[PDB]
Parts: structure tokens; C-alpha cells; sequence
């Protein structure tokens, strides 16, 4: 990311419907006010301003011409292919960018005569939706919510304006820190001067002149320190004694402020030097830290923006047992065999059933079915829990032998009564085995298919109840009738799916009042609630008020499917607000954007939270941008995704314009990609790169993709393209490797030709969700001190089935290595060149080094790789950098359906040449403790896994529906067993894949 | 083996020769419904543009009849001459739309068919589990 995590060694201390690519000329049939179409012939890369001087040139040949008016009074309008109307009133844009259809313009005079108002709503386009088909949904709720929630949008704007310059600053570049300010002690150690060497510049232009003055400060040192030893050193002199030298290290010290050379990163927040993220890799990767000093003036000069605006009676004191109608399900699809029928499956749901669920009678396995059925589920009506849902579906299997879901309450605390009608979801892909209550199915009318007509109960005007009637159940605890070791807060320490028995449930419920004292125990209290009764849920209430806080990691079980409930979330949510932070939050933020998907209602508790951090630090605005913008085309999500946007777009500020110019770039890419994949473009590579240059040649083009920042990380500016350095991957789905100047002030000057992989074919999310794991088995073992080292490179899925991959230079796959050198009718491994590919590029002392990363990134996957039981893993699935360090790509296919990293005897030659075998070398001893201590580790933090896998069951991924698949690793961890006995499982899975203990 | 014999491994492959046509035969539904789905927006985009076009030939009307050389002329005469090729164009669309409406009701028949059938031949071979250890599931 910022260098090549390249170690060095031994430095010690265009569109129309239909149409992919309109005719470099097509025909435009332009449209006046007086009535008289023409036709221009315009060159497909033309701005409007172009197209409008000529139409004015034209127009004087066509009579009626003495009713047109001046040219600047006009404004072109067509319908796009996302079928709607659209004043074009950025006159910039070219033909070919707007999204078009049909190839017409239509004149008119600019109506609405708030032009900023529209230009604004721009937005659709970040979105990927028409902000006004927004301005036209029935549902009360959603245009709720888009009123209701400028609140945080307000809230955030004035938070980052109070403190005027320097807060916006802090928006925008958020100090990018690890959060811990302890420092590793095995970094600590590559230090061990106890301090660290850093070259802080200076530039002297138009003199275009650069300055280094190198300083070797405390580790800890903050940047305003760093700043003041750095301005000693430039300005003394002969002539400046030392006491007129500190008035002006001091008369000058804050007109600046740190920045790391070449992309954009600022350190601007009093932390040690070494907790930024940046400083620390300049440590193990043994790398003289560069930093410029800015002037504030030529910081706070390019930030502007400030623009925010915004223009648009009972209770449960029933005495009846629930019933529903069911009516009349319209459309169905199949037509008889044998064994085969059709009727309602009904369930009532909180997560997972209560009440004995109900199958309504079967009737006319075909034919336009009725059912005209009511339905007595064995409940009462108070004791119905707050988010209590109605799950049903229609599917058969054998009778006698060989989809949708709703809110049972408003989002006003209603409960739900009379006609409604229930368009279907199809079915998944491994499902008939259930009825389905997982699906986001909750709220959830589709498009136009099957359609169940429904019927609610009724009896005047009804709705749920303060926390004054709630809290008031003291009544039931102060009952006393009293005609009748606590070692057992083990089970605090024990995995989320670990399933528990009914007599425990029993238990805990019973000594619930001690646990006030256990906090973290409270996920398996409320596990233990039979939610079936208003009266065990209403005591929890209040316990849950005052419970005592939690660790984000364990506050975050709490908001999966197995957690419906707005009171249990809202002390998770404010456990997230009580010490989650910045960093951590975007480690996790994925999982935070799945699990607003079982979040009942659009306005509610985590929304507000997640839309004030993002409109609060603009790192996360990003990724907060991009993994919803990501899912748009999702339209079980999309709604709410896209209105969650809008707010978002609204409110974000300049940035809006940034990810724009982000978005028009992968609108080119994804078209492009296109043509190559489909349009008989399967011709050859010549013939397509052919194809590719020309095209990336056009005007368009070289406005899209050319003034942008980085969608992998934002800090990386991208320039103007290499293009000679543009290729098509091809060797898949086309691949684009593309290439980038680094327009920064020092950007080949110290350290960076930008460089990415866009990809238009798989689905990305298991790989982002893989590499995001892989990052946080990296940090459990960095602050434990247990260094083994993992490259979680860059990847980001933008939409259906696309995305970036960040590039790492210098890398090869054993393949590769293996081609690279030898003759011979046998392979030889190059077990030579492949230790001798490590002995080049790491001759002398070096090689000790090299053999040592080699053996600590073996070992770091050989252990993640067997725990996720990913891929299955070969030569072109492993790849080793010149640096020495070894990582895997490609892992693709997720959670196994056994030990996919087998070693080679490749890679133990690596560690160090042994002759006959190298299974007992003091080398590999080395080497077997740290994978034991890595998946002992890992076997620490379990828990957290099993959450984070189980936040992201939301989520299409064939890889994750169920708890049951997350089963996986909860077996390859250790199920029942101690530390010292899984510890033998795992030698167990070494010792049968290798066939050598 | 004793009683059905290995006679259990042919319902294996088989079992993917239907297994696997699942898969192919969603992913064709899959397909299929987004597919419908473009050519309904589209329906709208054509309806817009046509509606836009009336709004234009009935500007030159108050406007072009302020007079009635005299040819201002051809310009009408195609106007309709234009909605003619876009009316049909969305004619074409719509019954390109509904047979591939009857398809994906086809494609969903013909799965929501398969299903209890896939599955039933599912546990036979699960509960039949016990009858180097471990070679019958290779080939």
C-alpha cells in the first residue's frame, strides 16, 4: 500500500440503450420550442456547449427562427436509459456520457429556476438512481426517514464547523492510527536505539528546490515535536544564538503541519510518532520515514465547502389469541404429478420461533387458489415481543409420503391490522429445507409475481407501550412464593453457536439478577428468555437499562439476526458510541453495513450511528459510500441502501465531488470491460489491445479516468495514465491492469507509479471478506508479540461482480518462479531457484533475513489458511515477493464443503537446505512452534470470528447462509475440547495432510 | 455389501446429472429475471420519449398555424413519420417482454419440480452411510 510492503533488508539502526459505444458520429434529432425538429450530426465526444452553438448555427436556415431565442437562454433535456427526464444543465458533459437511450436532444428554458438545487441532486448519479423516484414512494416510513434524519446531517456538519478550520481538516484526513499507543515489543526491538530516524522535507519552490534534514527522535515524540526539531536544525546558524534561535522554533512552529511524502496522508493530532499507521510500517519494513512539512495556509486553502440544505391510542391490553387470515395467493407455477400440493406455511418469529408454528389447510394443488382460512396461533396477544414477525411460504414436499416475511409492528409502534397485500420472494438457492424467517424478507413487498392478500385482526386503534408501563413490571420480580456452586460463569467463555439446553436456559434465567456483575454473559441471558412471555422480556428491559457496558467485539453479537429487538440494540449501538473507535470502526464496518440489513425499520439506532461517523471522518464516509453504493443493484437492500445514501450524499460536502469523478471512472471501466467480455469481442489479445488504446485515447475517456483518487484508499492520488503500461490482463474475465503517474508534489521522488487491478467477472465480497480476516489475525498476533507476517492487499467490490484489486510489485507465483530458470524434462521444483530465486535477490546477510520473512508469512497463512479452510492451494495460488515474504492470492471458494496449504518440499527447502528431508531441522522447529502459538492464538479470540462471519449472513455469499456454516470453524478451532487438547487436533491435521509429524 | 449393493453409487453420479442441472437451470433463472427487468425500464424510457414527442408537433401548432414561402413543411410531414418507428419499437419490446415472462415461469416450473425430487434423493444416500476406511465417495 505504501511501499510494496517491500522490506529492505539489513537497513538497521459512452452510451445509448442498447448500444455499448455510440458511432464516433450519430445522427441527433434536436428539438425547438417552435415546433421544428432537426437533425445534427455530432461527434459523440462533443460537449453540449458544442452541440448548442451549432444547433443556434443551424437554426437560422429553419424557418419559424425569428420565435428562437438567444442561445444562452436555453437548456437540453432527453430521457435517459434509467427512464427518466433530465435537464442537462453541466453544458461540460459530453454526448456520449450522458446516459442517453435514444439519441435525441429536446431544447428548453431553464424551468426551476433553482438550478443549484438540481445541479445538487446530481447525487442519483453517486447513487445510481433518480433522487425523485425517492420523491414519489407511498410509504409513509421512507418519506419519514429521509425528513427525520437531517438530524444527524446537521449534527455532523456542525461538528466539523466548530473549530472552523482545522476541524474540516480533520474531517478530511482523519489521522490514519493504530489504536493502541503500546507498541509491539518486537518492533520495539528493531528500534532498539529506543528511538527511531526520520527525514522531514522542505520545499523552496519556484526554486522547485526540496530540502531533507534528518532527525533521530523519541519513537513517542508527537508531530508538534517533530515539527520544532526539525525547524532547530534548518534554521541554526552562526549567526542565531540559542536563545534567538528558540523564539523563532516557536515564532514559526505551528504554521505547519506533518505529511507523508507522496500520498496523502496528514498527521495532524498529538500522538506518538509511532502510532500512526504509516510510522509503523516504516519500522518493520525498515524504512527511513518521509514526512513534508506544510504550511497550514497551503492545507486549509484547499479545503472548501460548508454547503448543507434540505428542501422538503390502546395498548396491549387485549383479550384474544392472535389470529390471522390468510386469503388468496394469485399466481403460483407447477401443474400436479402425485404427492404434490400447495398451502401457507405461517409462522410467528422473534429471530428464532416462538409459539407452535401453523400450516393452513391444503386446498387445490393448481388451480387459482383460495384459502379464505383464519389462523389461531397458540399465543396471546400482550405477549407478543416488540419486532414479533409473521414468516411465510408456500412450498411442498410429500404430504403424504414417498416466500415473504412482515413485521407483526409498525414502525410506530402500531400493530399491524386488516387488508394487506404480500408480493413474494423466489426462493433461494439451498433453501426449501426451512420457511425462512434469515430473510431480509422482513418488511418486504417485491415486484410484480406471487402476491398473498392478508387480514389482521381489529378492535379500535392500537399500539405498543412506554418504557413507563414496561418498566412497571417491579409486580412480577417482587413475587415471592416460596413453597419450594454457581461455577457456571465458564459459559460466559464459550463460542456464540456453541447451542445450549433447555435446563440451562432455565438456569441463567434464574440467577439473571447476577450477571449485572458477569456483563458478558448477556448475549446467552437473552438466548435464555422465553420471548413468548411479556412478562420474563419486560423484566429483561430493565435490566438491559442499566446493564453495565461491553467490548465492541462482544456489543456486536448483539446486533445479528439472533438479536431483534430495538432495546437489546440500542445498548449495543450505545456500547459502539461508549468506546468503539475510528480505527476499529472501519476494521469492522463491512459487518456494520450487513447488519443494518435485520434492522426492522429504516430510521432506528445504528443507522444514526454508522451516518454520523461516516459524515464525521471522511475515511469512513468512503468505505461507508462504496460498501452501500456496492449493493445498489441488490433490490431487497436497494432502497433502503439508496435512501440511506442520499442522506449520506447530501451532507458528505465537497467530497461528493470526489466520489463522482470516482464513480464516472468505473461507469468507463465497467462499459469498457464489456465490449472485451461480450460485443464478439473474443477475437485476440493484439486485436483487443488494440481495441483498449484507441479507446482510452478518446476525450472521454481521458477526462473520466485521469483526475481521480484511489476507491482502494483515497490518500493515492491517480494522475494522468501510463497507458503504455495499460494492458489487459486478459488470461480470464478481462482484467484491466492499469497505471497510474502519482500526481503528488514527491511522488516518484519518494515513493510511488500508482497501479491497479479492475476486474469485471467475479464476485469479490468472499475475498474482501477473506482479506479482512486475514488483517485481523495479522493484529491479534502483532500486539501479542507473536510477529508472523500477512499481506491483506487491497480489494474492493464497487457493484454487482466488480471490482479493485491492489497490485503488489515485485511478487511472482511459485509457477512463475518456477519457469523463470531451469531445462530438463522434469520440474526440479526449482527447489533450487525457488530458495536460489531467494538466494539471488538476497545474497550476504540478507538471506538470513529473507529466509526468516519466507518462514514467518509461511507459517502465518499455513495456520489462517487452515482455519477458514479456503481454496485448496497450488502454485498459482502462492505467491513470494523478491523482499523474501510469501502470500496467497485468489482464495475464491471461502469455508470448505480439509488443510488447503499443504507444503511442499519446496517451501521446506526454503527453510534453510536440508539434505535428506528437512521434517527435523532446527530451522522447522523454529517454525512448528510459531504455527502452534498463531492458531493458539487465533483459538483466544474465537469468539470474535464466529461474530464477524456470523454479522455477514445478510449477504448473498453462497458461501454464508446459516450458522451452520460458520460450524466449520468452529470445529477447526477446537469444538468441545481444552487449549493443550485442540493443540493436539491441529498436529493431528498437519501430520495426515504431510505424511511426516 | 449385502442387500442393495454398491447399486447406491450409480444413484450417485446420476444424482448430479441432476444436481448440476439445478445450478444451470438457476442461473438461467437468474439471468433471466433481470434480464425481464431491463426491458421494463426500457418500457418506461420508450414511454417518456414518446410522450415527449407529441408535446413537440403540438408546439407547432398555435405557433406554426399564426400564419395559415409557405413550406414550412417536411418537418411534420416525418415528425409522425418518426413515432410511427417508435411505437412499434415498443410494440416489438412488449411481446419480446411476455414470452420471456412465459419463459421465466417456465424456468420456475420446471425447477420448483426438481427440488423435491433433488432432495429426496438427497438423505438415501446419508442415512445408507455404513454400508483404509472411506473409498465408495472418489469415483
Amino acid at each position: 500500500s505504501y511501499y510494496h510492503h517491500h522490506h529492505h533488508h539489513d537497513y538497521d539502526i459512452g452510451e445509448l440503450w442498447g448500444i455499448h459505444l455510440m458511432p464516433p458520429r450519430i445522427l441527433v434529432e434536436c428539438l425547438l420550442p417552435n415546433g421544428m425538429i432537426v437533425t445534427l450530426e455530432c461527434l459523440r465526444e462533443a460537449t453540449l456547449i458544442t452541440i448548442k452553438h451549432e444547433l443556434f448555427k443551424e437554426a437560422r436556415k429553419y424557418p419559424l427562427h425569428q420565435l428562437l431565442q438567444d442561445e444562452s437562454s436555453y437548456i437540453f433535456v432527453s430521457v435517459t436509459q434509467e427512464a427518466e427526464r433530465e435537464e442537462f444543465f453541466d453544458e461540460t458533459r459530453r454526448l456520449c456520457d450522458l446516459r442517453l437511450f435514444q439519441p435525441f436532444l429536446k431544447v428548453i428554458e431553464p424551468v426551476g429556476n433553482r438550478e443549484e438545487k438540481i445541479l445538487n441532486r446530481e447525487i442519483g448519479f453517486a447513487i445510481g438512481m433518480p433522487v425523485c423516484e425517492f420523491d414519489m414512494v407511498k410509504d409513509p416510513e421512507v418519506q419519514d426517514f429521509r425528513r427525520n434524519i437531517l438530524n444527524v446531517c446537521k449534527e455532523a456538519v456542525d461538528l466539523r464547523d466548530l473549530n472552523s478550520p482545522h476541524s474540516r481538516a480533520m474531517y478530511v484526513y482523519p489521522p490514519n492510527v493504530e489504536s493502541s499507543p503500546e507498541l509491539p515489543k518486537h518492533i520495539y526491538n528493531k528500534l532498539d536505539k529506543g528511538q527511531i530516524i526520520v527525514v522531514i522535507w522542505v520545499i523552496v519552490s519556484p526554486n522547485n528546490d526540496k530540502q531533507k534534514y534528518t532527525l533521530k527522535i523519541n519513537h513517542d515524540c508527537v508531530p508538534e515535536q517533530v515539527i520544532a526539531e526539525a525547524i532547530r536544525k534548518k534554521t541554526r546558524s552562526m549567526l542565531l544564538s540559542s536563545e534567538q534561535l528558540k523564539l523563532c522554533v516557536l515564532e514559526y512552529q505551528g504554521k505547519y503541519i506533518l505529511k507523508v511524502c507522496g500520498c496523502d496522508e496528514y498527521f495532524l493530532e498529538k500522538y506518538p510518532l509511532s502510532q500512526y499507521k504509516y510510522i509503523r510500517s516504516c519500522i518493520m519494513l525498515g524504512r527511513m520515514p518521509n514526512l513534508m512539512l506544510m504550511a497550514k495556509e497551503s492545507l486549509y486553502s484547499q479545503l472548501p465547502m460548508d454547503c448543507f440544505t434540505m428542501p422538503s391510542k390502546s395498548l396491549w391490553v387485549i383479550n384474544s389469541a392472535l389470529r390471522i387470515k390468510i386469503l388468496c395467493a394469485t399466481y403460483v407455477n407447477v401443474n400436479i404429478r402425485d404427492i404434490d400440493k400447495i398451502y401457507v406455511r405461517t409462522g410467528i418469529y422473534h429471530g428464532g420461533e416462538p409459539l407452535c408454528d401453523n400450516v393452513n389447510t391444503q386446498r387445490v394443488p393448481c388451480s387459482n387458489p383460495r384459502w379464505n382460512e383464519w389462523l389461531n396461533y397458540d399465543i396471546y396477544i400482550p405477549d407478543l415481543p416488540r419486532a414479533a414477525r409473521l414468516c411465510l411460504s408456500i412450498c411442498s414436499v410429500k404430504g403424504r409420503k414417498g416466500w415473504g416475511n412482515i413485521n407483526l409492528f409498525d414502525y410506530t409502534d402500531t400493530l399491524v391490522s386488516g387488508k394487506m397485500a404480500l408480493n413474494l420472494w423466489p426462493v433461494p438457492h439451498g433453501l426449501e429445507d426451512l420457511l425462512n424467517p434469515i430473510g431480509v424478507t422482513g418488511s418486504n413487498p417485491n415486484k410484480e409475481t406471487p402476491c398473498l392478500e392478508l387480514e389482521f385482526d381489529w378492535f379500535s386503534s392500537v399500539v405498543k407501550f412506554p418504557d413507563m408501563s414496561v418498566i412497571e413490571e417491579h409486580a412480577n420480580w417482587s413475587v415471592s412464593r416460596e413453597a419450594g456452586k454457581e461455577q457456571l460463569k465458564a459459559i460466559s467463555t464459550r463460542d456464540p453457536l456453541s447451542e445450549i439446553t433447555e435446563q440451562e436456559k432455565d438456569f441463567l434465567w434464574s440467577h439473571r439478577h447476577y450477571c449485572v456483575t458477569i456483563p458478558e454473559i448477556l448475549p446467552k441471558l437473552l438466548l435464555s428468555v422465553k420471548w413468548n412471555s411479556r412478562d420474563e422480556v419486560a423484566q429483561m428491559y430493565c435490566l438491559v437499562k442499566d446493564w453495565p457496558p461491553i467490548k465492541p467485539e462482544q456489543a456486536m453479537e448483539l446486533l445479528d439476526c439472533n438479536y431483534p429487538d430495538p432495546m437489546v440494540r440500542g445498548f449495543a449501538v450505545r456500547c459502539l458510541e461508549k468506546y468503539l473507535t475510528d480505527d476499529k470502526l472501519s476494521q469492522y464496518l463491512i459487518q456494520l453495513v450487513q447488519v443494518l440489513k435485520y434492522e426492522q425499520y429504516l430510521d432506528n439506532l445504528l443507522v444514526r450511528f454508522l451516518l454520523k461517523k461516516a459524515l464525521t471522518n471522511q475515511r469512513i464516509g468512503h468505505f461507508f459510500f462504496w460498501h452501500l453504493k456496492s449493493e445498489m443493484h441488490n433490490k431487497t437492500v436497494s432502497q433502503r441502501f439508496g435512501l440511506l445514501l442520499e442522506s449520506y450524499c447530501r451532507a458528505c460536502g465537497m467530497y461528493l465531488k470526489h466520489l463522482n469523478r470516482q464513480v464516472e471512472a468505473m461507469e468507463k471501466l465497467i462499459n469498457l470491460t464489456d465490449i472485451l467480455k461480450q460485443e464478439k469481442k473474443d477475437e485476440t489479445q493484439k486485436v483487443q489491445m488494440k481495441f483498449l488504446v484507441e479507446q482510452m485515447r478518446r476525450p472521454d475517456f481521458m477526462d473520466a479516468l485521469q483526475g481521480f483518487l484511489s476507491p482502494l484508499n483515497p490518500a493515492h492520488q491517480l494522475g494522468n495514465l501510463r497507458l503504455e503500461e495499460c494492458r489487459i490482463m486478459s488470461s480470464a474475465k478481462r482484467p484491466l491492469w492499469l497505471n497510474w503517474e502519482n500526481p503528488d508534489i514527491m511522488s516518484e521522488l519518494l515513493f510511488q507509479n500508482n497501479e491497479i487491478i479492475f476486474k469485471n467477472g467475479d464476485d469479490l465480497r468472499q475475498d474482501m471478506l477473506t482479506l479482512q480476516i486475514i488483517r485481523i489475525m495479522e493484529n491479534i498476533w502483532q500486539n501479542q508479540g507473536l510477529d508472523l507476517r500477512m499481506l491483506p492487499y487491497g480489494c474492493l467490490s464497487i457493484g454487482d461482480c466488480v471490482g479493485l484489486i491492489e497490485v503488489v510489485r515485485n511478487s511472482h507465483t511459485i509457477m512463475q518462479i518456477q519457469c523463470k530458470g531451469g531445462l530438463k524434462g522434469a520440474l526440479q521444483f526449482n527447489s533450487h531457484t525457488l530458495h536460489q530465486w531467494l538466494k539471488d535477490k538476497n545474497k550476504g546477510e540478507i538471506y538470513d533475513a529473507a529466509i526468516d520473512l519466507f518462514t514467518r508469512s509461511c507459517a502465518g497463512y499455513c495456520v489462517a489458511t487452515f482455519i477458514l479452510g479456503i481454496g485448496d492451494r497450488h502454485n498459482s495460488n502462492i505467491m513470494v515477493k523478491d523482499d523474501g515474504q510469501l502470500f496467497h492470492i485468489d482464495f475464491g471458494h471461502f469455508l470448505d464443503h480439509r488443510v488447503p496449504f499443504v507444503l511442499t518440499q519446496d517451501f521446506l527447502i526454503v527453510i534453510s537446505k536440508g539434505a535428506q528431508e528437512c521434517t527435523k531441522t532446527r530451522e522447522f522447529e523454529r517454525f512448528q512452534e510459531m504455527c502452534y502459538k498463531a492458531y493458539l492464538a487465533i483459538r483466544q479470540h474465537a469468539n470474535l470470528f464466529i461474530n464477524l462471519f456470523s454479522m455477514m449472513l445478510g449477504s448473498g455469499m453462497p458461501e454464508l447462509q446459516s450458522f451452520d456454516d460458520i460450524a466449520y470453524i468452529r470445529k477447526t478451532l477446537a469444538l468441545d475440547k481444552t487449549e493443550q487438547e485442540a493443540l493436539e487436533y491441529f498436529m493431528k491435521q498437519m501430520n495426515d495432510a504431510h505424511h511426516g509429524g | 455389501i449385502e442387500a442393495v449393493g454398491k447399486k447406491l453409487h450409480e444413484y450417485n453420479t446420476q444424482f448430479q446429472e441432476k444436481s448440476r442441472e439445478y445450478d444451470r437451470l438457476y442461473e438461467e433463472y437468474t439471468r433471466t429475471s433481470q434480464e425481464i427487468q431491463m426491458k421494463r425500464t426500457a418500457i418506461e424510457a420508450f414511454n417518456e420519449t414518446i410522450k415527449i414527442f407529441e408535446e413537440q408537433c403540438q408546439t407547432q401548432e398555435r405557433y406554426s398555424k399564426e400564419y395559415i414561402i409557405q413550406r414550412i413543411m417536411h418537418n411534420y410531414d416525418k415528425l409522425k413519420s418518426r413515432i410511427s418507428e417508435i411505437i412499434d419499437s415498443r410494440r416489438r419490446l412488449e411481446e419480446d417482454l411476455k414470452k420471456q415472462a412465459a419463459e421465466y415461469r417456465e424456468i420456475d416450473k420446471r425447477m420448483n419440480s426438481i427440488k423435491p425430487d433433488l432432495i429426496q434423493l438427497r438423505k438415501t444416500r446419508d442415512q445408507y452411510l455404513m454400508w483404509k476406511l472411506n473409498e465408495w465417495l472418489g469415483n
